[PDB]
RNA sequence: AUUCAUAAUAACUUUUCGAAUCGCAUGGCCUUGUGCUGGCGAUGGUUCAUUCAAAUUUCUGCCCUAUCAACUUUCGAUGGUA
RNA sequence: GAAACUGCGAAUGGCUCAUUAAAUCAGUUAUCGUUUAUUUGAUAGUUCCUUACAUGGUAUAACUGUGGUAAUUCUAGA
């Protein structure tokens, strides 16, 4: 190819979208945005295939151009906007807020959310840095640049962000014994407390996690996402609370 | 014409690789700007991204910095004296990086007079300079190493040759004469 | 030059002032399959069930909880007259658009059921309505203006004979909205009270004309 | 008429010149239509009702207007007489029309010129378009040295060259090149390329640099340095809003230190000559006119900024002249103290500019004392610089200056460190000494 | 050949066929941009002075300046040139165009009248056509009418009377580049927005500095 | 892990950017000036981050042929410096 | 609301396997070795500094008209 692709075949799409393999050849290629390609849910997939609020892409256009959908406090009108993980999608006429969060089976999960919980949003501080004119900022896992953070915020640390002002309300450190959500890899959706960060130099730091039935597994630091302290998730988890069973 | 792929060379074992594709645009090369000394004349090349890149065809002046004093003045370049890659560049007066040119010395000695209250030739510890630098000041031209890439940025910026480099290049000039 | 030759597309922009200038009031000029006049187990209850299906908003959901436990039938309405009306007025003063549609429809139909007994709630009903309309000025919404003035038209139509008998008190109520310093408020309030004026007979009309001319000489300085 | 007239002025070139000069003079000349105004009559009444339907409003307005006319019949008779008499006022651009005509016909003005030189020597108020058209005409002039007042035209021409609009500089350079002499004919392209914006700094380092190729010779230097100093004055009056303009101003003042001593003194003499100090020194220290205006304080601020930059690039070798350097400086700081005392704390802009001028004046005073010190005399002006020290400062010098080394403080320290400069301490009743105490 | 002669002052233009070869030999060896003599052309052009402006040869390939070769040629034309209109951005077609030196084979030579002679030519000198449109910028109207800077332009817009059946109707341009209360408000909003944002930035920076100094004094 | 982020100094520039743009509405002021102020949102623009990318790139893995055992370096083959 | 200027897109998609045997490719890495339209989030008062901002200047398209040529999504002069 001599430039950037604009089409996505149906079987090329990420599996967790649950797109059925007969209704066409193309799947909504999610436009460039806050979240990466293989872990984003376009609004057309969310409104049509999940909520069944639309039957066609033309109805998804009708909804979005009616300006009902708001993704993290702001109105979106692009039907393939990449609404990712830990997202707040508010429908006003239906009086619902949705936290987008993974399920145990590896798929995204509608989470009905009240107003006082929808008012904020977690975000994994991923790159702390010093910008022009000597101001510091943090780059979370959705592109959000937040100038002037707390001096103790480091890489891989969760920050609870007030949405309607884009500000940092508070933060949760990365130590052993915190509650860790896992986002990528085989075990994604298994909420468990972090036991031990096995740390290599130049390689990938693995993380040993142990969850409520005291089961132990290993992931990477890229897939680990800190939620809260022991038994105190800052967000409301989906049903089953992230436990893989038999 | 020019392209800079590594599919037309011999293999590491000494084999001849057959052709794999047509030449691509992202491995282009362009024609060198043999920048000489004359009135200022500068092309602009459009480069990947939308990025401008100024080529110099002829450039007279330049910005030269005195490192030991940490200052910078704009002077006039006289002519290329030494160049470690090609004495044909020395002959044809090409301005490139790592060239050894002679510059005018009047702004440097004017700054020295206005800053240390003392002329040159013919706060005393600060006023003391090196002997070869004083000899060049008495001569009327200063040796300066160019440290800019005038085929890329279109600027000829350099630094005045300080002690050790001046010794090495003085040995080089006297031996090669 | 308003939009005269319509185009071929389907979704025009229709700014707020354009929507108001297009807007009128008379629902009798309008007509549809009116649900409350169509099904007749109880007017309030029929409209309540339709709006419980249609509307999903927090404010109307709470109102629906309370009064759905209260009303299921006409003697229940006729007995719990005050509780229903005070809850309705509470949420209309809460002033939320997504819920402002069904509560206005229910206020109209509640008066229609409670006809000649509504004349004790009628005054502060009108007061909360005009406070709502001035709030609508503050948040521009042609929807809210259309709903509120259709509720006023319905209340006038349902209590025709009594307000016609007592016409001067109605315009004494609406003068804060009739002489309001906004062209569309004066326009819509004048259309509703104009329907009542058309309905009134000759003697009370003479009294009302004499009174309104005296009030105009009082508002010599006012032109609106 | 613009293409017709250059073929037919040859028949009667005198009357067309009278007409052209009349059109030049006409926008400046007054016009009055002070008619006969009768006594006022209070005839007015709301003859009809005021309606709300607009076409009824219009007809009622028409009838009420006619009624007001017929009620105040007298004044309406006068106004109708005037409006049917019709206008006689020359539209304002008629000066521009006649200047375009004179631009197309250069030879008649070149012949006369005894009626246009008053405008030049009064320095116009005319607009910049008309000024540029008239200077284009002066460039078109052929027998330019043999005009009525050649050297005074030359002087005002050089001033307009020293101006800061580079278009005006181009026009004045073209007229000064129309003035013909072989030295300027030798350096004709060089000054044009100095006026060119792109070749500016390259040209500066090309041939203004001492001891090189294409440099100005000695006699040519003597004859050409006024021109170079006026053009450098314009390029220095260029204001420093961005990095490129800051670099241009710095390039100008940093090539200044290579000319010659009287040429540096002459450039700075120009910079002072825009101002005035003969008020103080025709008096002793009293200002004749209360010129506390933004215009004159911004002139002083520009002067002290160019003096600061010149000192910073000529830390030891610059000439001090009492008639061009020191006297306008003490004039400047005395004017700062004067405006600060005289007008209130309501004038925020004037008071802030006064504070900046005070700062920069004391800074250049400390700088020049540090830079020359004992190298020339002071007994001529010890008393004046001491007066402009001792009026506002020594009364609260300790109360003001206690946080950092001030410029005034460092000047005192230089005074006390050098032996011949004890005379100021000696001059008062050791007032500055007890201030230090 | 055929002489396409145009009087630009009247905006008028006409064509005159030419058969005898003497005036053609007058035109010979001359190029586009030069001048010729109407008397040497013929009788009726006594006093007139033309200028060789363009032409096409006997097959259609027009004349192009810059190429001094009285033949046909194949030039690599680019975006902004004459005798070529690009169909696509960055396209450079190579086209056959005729050189500028006037030869014998020109089917049409097109001239402009620079100086009027002594006799009135029929179509050129007598009649004229008005300009099609008036000025559309506000300062263009102020120039074309000589209006002072204090005077307004919307009273001096040039209108055109159109008629369709019986409804007479007027038209007038939207005066582009006209100072309005709208543009004044927009400029005011740019100023106030910059000021507000700078104040918010100073406030947030001061709050972070306070927090940081509290941490260090902790 | 860095000559990193960032900051500072001195100059340099055929030299950039720092809004001469557009839609709906019309509110607050009052020295009653056609004066001062003001909402929603469209396009744009310097840098930094993000995303869709792109180009290089490390290890390991290709079918038949020794009746193919030497091959590559002038003409760049392997490395060093500019 | 035709036309035309301006902005964007036409570099994706569709077809075929001719070439290429450590080449493509598969799995695994790196960019502390670079460019990135778009999307998303942040981001720029620099007050002054000597002689129109109620808002500078040129053109050109389409169009009117005069033409060429056997002819093309050819185009010239005004």
């Amino acid at each position: 190819a001599r430039g950037p692709k604009k089409h996505l075949k149906r079987l090329a799409a990420p599996h967790h979208w649950l797109l059925d393999k007969l209704s066409g050849c193309y799947a909504p290629r999610p436009s460039a945005g806050p979240h990466k390609l293989r872990e984003s849910l376009p609004l057309i997939v969310f409104l049509r295939n999940r909520l069944k609020y639309a039957l066609n892409g033309r109805e998804v256009k009708a909804i979005l151009m009616q300006r009902h959908v708001k993704v993290d406090g702001k109105v979106r009108t692009d039907t393939t906007y990449p609404a990712g993980f830990m997202d707040v999608i508010t429908l006003d006429a239906t009086n619902e807020n949705f936290r987008l969060v993974y399920d145990v089976k590896g798929r995204f999960a509608v989470h009905r959310i009240t107003d006082e919980e929808a008012s904020y949003k977690l975000g994994k501080v991923k790159k702390v840095q010093l910008g022009k004119k000597g101001v510091p900022y943090v780059v979370t896992h959705d592109g959000r640049t937040i100038r002037y953070p707390d001096p103790n915020i480091k890489v891989n640390d969760t920050v609870k962000i007030d949405l309607a002002s884009g500000k940092i309300t508070d933060f949760i450190k990365f130590d052993a014994g915190k509650l860790v959500y896992v986002t990528g890899g085989r075990n994604l959706g298994r909420i468990g407390t972090i036991v031990h960060k096995e740390r290599h130099d130049g390689g990938f730091d693995l993380v040993h996690i142990k969850d409520s039935l005291d089961n132990t597994f290993v992931t990477r630091l890229n897939n680990v996402f800190v939620i809260g302290e022991q038994g105190k998730p800052y967000i409301s988890l989906p049903k089953g609370k992230g436990i893989k069973l038999s | 014409g020019i392209s800079r792929d590594s599919r037309h060379k011999r293999s590491a074992t000494g084999a001849k690789r057959a052709q794999f594709r047509k030449k691509r645009k992202f491995e282009l090369g362009r024609q060198p700007a043999n920048t000489k000394i004359g009135a200022k004349r500068i092309h602009s090349v459009r480069t990947r991204g939308g990025n401008k890149k100024y080529r110099a065809l002829r450039i007279e002046t330049g910005n030269f910095s005195w490192a030991s004093e940490g200052i910078s003045k704009k002077t006039r370049i006289a002519g290329v004296v030494y160049h470690p890659s090609n004495n044909e560049l020395v002959r044809t007066n090409t301005l490139t990086k790592a060239a050894i040119v002679q510059i005018d010395a009047t702004p440097f000695r004017q700054w020295f007079e206005a800053h240390y209250g003392q002329t040159l030739g013919k706060r005393a510890a600060s006023a003391k300079i090196e002997s070869s630098v004083e000899s060049q000041f008495s001569a009327g031209r200063l040796y300066a190493c160019i440290s800019s890439r005038p085929g890329q940025s279109g600027r000829c910026d350099g630094y005045i040759l300080e002690g050790e480099e001046l010794a090495f290049y003085l040995r080089r000039l006297t031996a090669k004469k | 030059q308003r939009q005269t030759t319509k185009s071929s597309k389907r979704y025009r922009y229709s700014s707020f002032k354009a929507r108001i200038d297009d807007l009128k009031i008379e629902p009798a000029r309008n007509l549809e399959k009116r649900v409350h006049d169509y099904v007749e187990s109880s007017h309030f209850l029929a409209s309540f069930d339709q709006w419980k299906e249609i509307n999903l908003s927090a404010k109307f959901t709470e109102f629906a909880a309370e009064i759905e436990h209260d009303v299921q039938t006409l003697p229940q309405i006729l007995y719990h007259d005050k509780k229903i009306f005070n809850s309705l007025v509470s949420f209309i003063n809460f002033h939320d658009e997504f819920s402002l549609q069904p509560l206005l429809d229910l206020l109209a139909q509640f008066c229609h059921d409670l006809g000649p007994d509504f004349l004790k709630f009628y005054e502060e009903a009108i007061k909360t309505l005009i406070n709502l309309l001035d709030a609508a000025i503050e948040f521009e919404s042609s929807n809210v203006f259309e709903w509120g003035f259709n509720c006023l038209a319905y209340i006038f139509k349902y209590l025709s004979k009594f307000l016609v008998k007592k016409l001067v008190l109605t315009c004494d109520l609406l003068i804060p909205l009739l002489s309001h310093s906004k062209e569309y408020l004066s326009r819509f309030s004048a259309e509703a009270l104009s329907f009542l004026v058309r309905k009134c007979p000759v003697s009370n009309l003479r009294e009302f004309v004499r009174s309104v001319f005296e009030k105009l000489e009082g508002d010599d300085e006012q032109t609106n | 008429v613009f293409d017709t007239l250059p073929n037919v002025y040859t028949k009667d070139e005198a009357l067309v010149w009278k007409l052209v000069l009349s059109f030049i003079k006409l926008p400046d000349e007054n016009q009055n239509l002070d008619y006969y105004q009768p006594l006022l009559e209070d005839g007015a009444n709301k003859v009809l009702w005021d309606s709300s339907v607009v076409r009824l409003r219009d007809t009622i307005d028409t009838f009420s207007h006619i009624w007001s006319k017929y009620s105040t019949q007298n004044t309406s008779i006068i106004s109708t007489t005037i409006e049917r008499r019709g206008n006689t006022t020359y539209p304002i651009l008629i000066r521009n029309q006649a200047l375009k005509v004179m631009l197309s016909i250069p030879q008649v003005a070149e012949n006369h010129f005894v009626d246009i030189a008053p405008f030049v020597y009064n320095d116009f108020s005319w607009t910049e378009v008309d000024r540029n058209v008239f200077l284009k005409t002066l460039s078109k002039f052929k027998n330019i040295k043999n005009v009525y007042s050649a050297t005074e035209l030359h002087d005002h021409l050089m001033v307009l060259l020293g101006s800061r609009n580079t278009d005006v500089q181009k026009l004045a350079l073209d007229a000064l090149l129309a003035y013909k002499n072989p030295t300027l004919n030798k350096y004709r392209d060089n000054l044009k390329n100095l006026l060119d914006d792109t070749l500016f700094k390259d040209e500066i380092t090309t041939f203004l640099t001492e001891n090189g190729s294409q440099s100005i010779k000695a006699e040519d230097e003597k004859v050409v340095m006024p021109y170079v100093l006026r053009i450098f004055f314009g390029r220095a009056q260029v204001p420093p809003t961005s990095g490129q303009k800051r670099s241009r101003k710095i390039a100008v003042i940093s090539v200044l230190p290579n000319f010659k001593k009287p040429y540096i003194n002459d450039f700075l003499s120009l910079a002072s000559e825009r101002l005035d100090y003969n008020y103080f020194f025709g008096n002793s220290h009293q200002i004749n006119s209360s010129k506390a205006t933004l215009k004159t304080i911004r002139r002083m601020t520009g002067f002290v900024n160019i003096v600061n930059s010149t000192l910073s690039v000529l830390r030891t070798n610059f000439p001090l002249h009492t008639n061009s350097v020191l006297q306008p400086l003490i004039y400047s700081i005395a004017m700062a103290y004067y405006v600060l005392d005289t007008e209130s704390t309501e004038e925020v802009h004037l008071r802030k500019m006064a504070s900046n001028l005070r700062q920069q004046g004391l800074k250049c005073l400390s700088s020049v004392f540090e830079f020359v010190g004992n190298t020339f005399d002071w007994s001529t002006s010890m008393e004046d610089i001491y007066a402009v020290v001792v009026k506002p400062r020594i009364s609260h010098f300790s109360d003001e200056n206690l946080q950092q080394p001030s410029s005034l403080l460092r000047l005192f320290l230089y005074w006390a460190h050098n032996p011949s400069l004890y005379q100021f301490l000696y001059y008062d009743e050791f007032a500055t000494a007890t201030a230090l105490m | 050949m055929k002489l396409n002669i145009s009087y630009p002052v009247n905006g008028s233009q006409k064509t005159f066929e030419i058969d005898d070869e003497h005036r053609i030999r007058v035109f010979f060896d001359k190029r586009i941009g030069q001048e010729v003599d109407g008397e040497a052309v013929g009788d009726e052009f006594k006093g007139y002075v033309f200028k060789i402006s363009g032409g096409n040869d006997k097959q259609g390939f027009p004349m192009k300046q810059g190429v001094l070769l009285p033949t046909r040629i194949k030039l690599l034309l680019t975006k902004n040139v004459s005798c070529y209109r690009p169909r696509r951005d960055g396209e450079r077609k190579r086209k056959s165009v005729r050189g500028a030196i006037v030869g014998p084979d020109l089917a049409v030579l097109a001239l402009v009248i620079v100086k009027k002679g002594e006799q009135e030519l029929e179509g050129l000198t007598d009649t004229t056509v008005p300009k099609r449109l008036g000025p559309k910028r506000a300062n263009n109207i102020r120039k074309f009418f000589g209006l002072s800077k204090e005077d307004d332009v919307r009273d001096f817009v040039i209108r055109r009377e159109v008629t369709k059946g019986e409804k007479t109707y007027t038209k007038a341009p939207k005066i582009q580049r006209l100072v309005t209360p709208q543009r004044l408000q927009r400029k005011r909003h740019q100023r106030a927005l910059k000021v507000r944002n700078a104040q918010a930035q100073r406030e947030a920076a001061a709050e972070y500095a306070q927090l940081l100094a509290k941490r260090l004094s902790e």
